RNA sequence: AAUGCCGGUAUGAGUAGCGAAAGAGGGGUGAGAAUCCCCUCCACCGAAUGCCUAAGGUUUCCUGAGGAAGGCUCGUCCGC
RNA sequence: CUCAACGAGAGACUCGGUGAAAUUAUAGUACCUGUGAAGAUGCAGGUUACCCGCGACAGGACGGAAAGACCCCGUGGAGC
RNA sequence: GCACCUCGAUGUCGGCUCAUCGCAUCCUGGGGCUGUAGUCGGUCCCAAGGGUUGGGCUGUUCGCCCAUUAAAGCGGUACGCGAGCUGGGUUCAGAACGUCGUGAGACAGUUCGGUCCCUAUCCGUCGCGGGCGCAGGAAAUUUGAGAGGAGCUGUCCUUAG
RNA sequence: GGAUAAGUGCUGAAAGCAUCUAAGCAUGAAGCCCCCCUCAAGAUGAGAUUUCCCAUUCCGCAAGGAAGUAAGAUCCCUGAA
């Protein structure tokens, strides 16, 4: 498999071919340096780590320095492994682009969703409304905790608390446009996450 | 996001006029911390409007200003203050106009209260 | 809403654990001290980096 | 009066091989040996008992038909949480919490049993980590 | 009868 | 050992509440000021939240000091 | 409501000041299946569980508040 | 049916909200026998993974009807759930109709109207922190013992009239 | 994909035949265990890889205890994705 991971900036539309119109997320997700390589023979699996959005020195750590220093380059804001790329295929050092995908290709879009606070349970988990009227006083409750005879609420009770700040992976979206000079890659749909948040672009499950 | 700082909206703008015109005549006052951080970008906001110095920007800044007498014994308004000191001060400056200094807390509610002055 | 049971004291004195509360940032001034909370206007002598600036 | 030891044990290092013995019956006499009832300094507080350890756990066998009718369950604090597997399912995979849950079984349930339950070692086979220990081979009594 | 109407 | 009587002290717990409805700043007193005094804006009632006059209360009215307790916080202030 | 989504204010949240009440055998106070005055946090067998808090919900503690009002008894009473 | 537990209180119907469990399975999946020519069927097995509706009438569950659907399944959980919600009916104090009673009054006969308190201590659940451990102190990246989520299906065209 | 339920079987004797079974092999369901997604070493069984910091001072003859510090982090401040 291969993949790249980057900072998404936010959504645009492209008509591409027909008249069609297609919803359009742009992500800068290039250009990412190979850090480490993970072997079964050592670490017992294969993976690669990919590094991304290198920074200044003030900000990263002598152990962050000396992590980098293997493959020749910066200290990097983000890492992240994928697993199980093609091995070997990549050296340490050399660096993924947004060539690798065609525009026209399936892929997998992960990221952490958006926060959305401490929330009640009609919002977190879709729960249906109470009445406002005909003498009701019973509206946004989460319900009934359940039966008597256990003594206990049972767990996996839906209740309010805070929502959002996971990760969330969109599967089978489709690549409309990719872009070379300028690092950005255009996919079709809507990508999890908030603006200049970090985006992993993974191909996809085939088939 | 701009505060609400428990007031209501109609409140909440006659109390930022209050705070912007008592700063434009005293030079110096002493709120808390919150209604400093609210009060400094309306009042560089009112000194940018003085900047210009024609009629259009005097009559966007007299719906702001409130009537009170700036310069006793010369029959000055707040609202001649902008257009005669500030604006001819503050002519080579862009922007920071005031600068926000906290103090300790209050003693009867634990308040942070915060020195605004016009630099 | 009623409590069953009362509190046994080491039960209280186990949820008055974290009711305990921190030592300020509390640096020395420069001026005179002493001594000083950090990012405030020393009471004392009235200076802030460091002009008197009351 | 009598003696009572504490903080003076000697424990030793036991190798049993499980190739052809039941679940079953080497199971009570590793908890019996894990206990300590071998041992004429047994004090039913101190834990006297010595090291065991279990290689082939791959080759146990159990008669009957139990390969298809033993079953395990797993199940949660969630409701409908009931797992279960065959008997032949969690030897082929890893028979070694197989071993361990036979022990768990049959030892005592306290702060002891947790404790003799840490000097239990099982593995597949037929190699062992505990070289280093200098472990000899245990005889099982029949 | 057995009304919850206390009071 | 009476859902006993009286007195003292805990738990809940630093928890609920602090009782409709606009305050802001600059000076003054003072050991101590978000709450007291003065000034300037702003706001509210205005067939009243204005004026007086019964019933009723009875000193609560004024001046000078004071702040223990009472102001559901503070208090240099008050119908204390 | 289908079918709910935002916005404003008060409480709730944090900090400063002040600060109760119902209740309370002691309490280091898990779950399942049984047992038992026949419906268990405390019993038995097993399964799980590092210590201490904060914000929420209310399934249980046959929760609290009223010596059940229904039914029955009293060789009780009262009104008609 | 009995009266074992509760009368120094275990709130009782029907709906709303939230569910969970067992198949004696309504559909979907795999089969046997058919008096199964094919579609549609009948009966009996294996299977709880998922889903099993919007109304008119009545307080109603139930039931009848309208229109769909792949089907509109039976039950348990204090006939699940009122310190989560409503009181329309039962089930107070008022007033009538019919009947019984000389009468005061009575009627699982009817109708009109009729106060539903609680600031969560503990266990439970949903989230978020502070400590200590993991035989040196750290910054990152992670394997996975285990656990949770998801799991449904219609119609049309070809093969092919 | 793997082992399967009901079924369908192959080769076959107890019982010279016959036979789905008592040994050995299959095929077979929206059931099961994975492949799809997420939390996951407090998994006290506390795992693993990479890269920094170094091995001071004073007491305690041993165990150990205090002060300063390196790598690093926090108090305090500007803010929100």
């Amino acid at each position: 498999t291969k993949g790249i991971l980057g900072r998404k900036i936010g959504m645009t539309q492209v008509f591409a071919e027909n008249g069609d119109l297609i919803p359009v997320t742009v992500i800068e997700a290039a250009p990412n340096v190979v850090l480490q390589k993970k072997t079964a023979e050592n670490d017992g699996y294969e993976a690669i780590q990919l590094g991304f959005d290198d920074k200044r020195e003030k900000l990263s750590n002598k152990p962050e320095k000396g992590h980098v220093a293997k493959a020749e380059t910066a200290p990097k804001r983000f890492v992240k492994e994928l697993r199980g790329v093609e091995m070997d295929a990549y050296e340490v050092g050399q660096e993924v682009k947004v060539e690798i995908f065609s525009a026209g290709e399936i892929v997998d879009v992960t990221g952490v969703s958006k926060g959305k606070g401490f929330q009640g349970a009609i919002k977190r988990h879709g729960q249906s409304r109470g009445p406002m009227s005909h003498g009701s006083r019973y509206h946004r409750r989460p319900g009934s905790m359940g039966p008597v005879d256990p003594n206990r609420v049972f767990k996996g009770k839906l209740l309010p608390g805070r929502m959002g700040g996971e990760q969330i992976t969109v599967q089978n979206l489709e690549i409309v446009k990719v872009d070379a000079e300028r690092n950005l890659l255009l996919i079709k749909g809507n990508v999890p996450g908030a603006k200049k948040s970090l985006i992993t672009v993974k191909s996809a499950v085939k088939s | 996001s701009y505060r609400k700082l428990g007031r209501t909206s109609a409140q909440r703008k006659a109390m930022l006029r209050d705070l912007t015109t008592d700063l434009i005549i005293n030079e110096r006052i002493e709120t808390t911390e919150t209604r400093a951080k609210e009060l400094r970008s309306v009042v560089e906001k009112m000194i940018t409007l003085g900047k210009r110095g024609d009629l259009h920007a005097r009559r966007q800044a007299a719906a702001y200003i409130r009537n009170e007498v700036a310069n006793e014994e010369n029959n000055q308004d707040a609202l001649q203050k902008l257009f005669s000191d500030i604006a001819t001060r503050y002519e080579e400056r862009q922007g920071g106009y005031t600068r926000i200094m906290k103090l300790g807390p209050r003693r009867g509610d634990g308040a942070p209260m915060a020195i605004i002055e016009l630099v | 809403a009623v409590p069953f049971r009362r509190t046994s004291k080491m039960k209280k004195r186990l949820r008055r654990t974290h009711f305990k509360l921190n030592v300020p940032g509390m640096t020395e001034c420069p001026s005179c001290g002493e001594m000083k909370l950090s990012h405030r206007v020393c009471k004392a002598c009235g200076s802030y980096n460091g002009k008197d600036i009351n | 009066t009598p003696m009572a030891n504490a903080s003076t044990i000697e424990r030793k290092w036991l190798v049993v091989d499980a190739a052809g013995k039941t679940l079953g019956r080497l199971s009570s006499e590793v908890a019996a040996i894990l206990r300590g009832k071998h041992k004429p300094t047994y004090t039913p507080h101190v834990d006297t008992g010595d090291h065991v350890i279990i290689i082939n756990a791959e080759k146990i066998e159990l008669t009957g038909k139990k390969l298809t009718d033993k079953i395990y369950y797993r199940h949660t604090q969630h409701p409908g949480g009931l797992k279960s597997r065959t008997a032949l399912e969690m030897r082929t995979n890893y028979p070694e919490k197989m071993l361990e849950l036979a022990i768990k079984g049959m030892l005592p349930k306290g702060s002891l049993g947790r404790q003799m339950f840490k000097k239990l070692n099982v593995y597949r086979g037929s190699e062992h980590p505990h070289e280093a220990q200098k472990p000899e081979v245990y005889e099982l009594r029949g | 009868a057995a009304a919850a109407a206390a009071a």
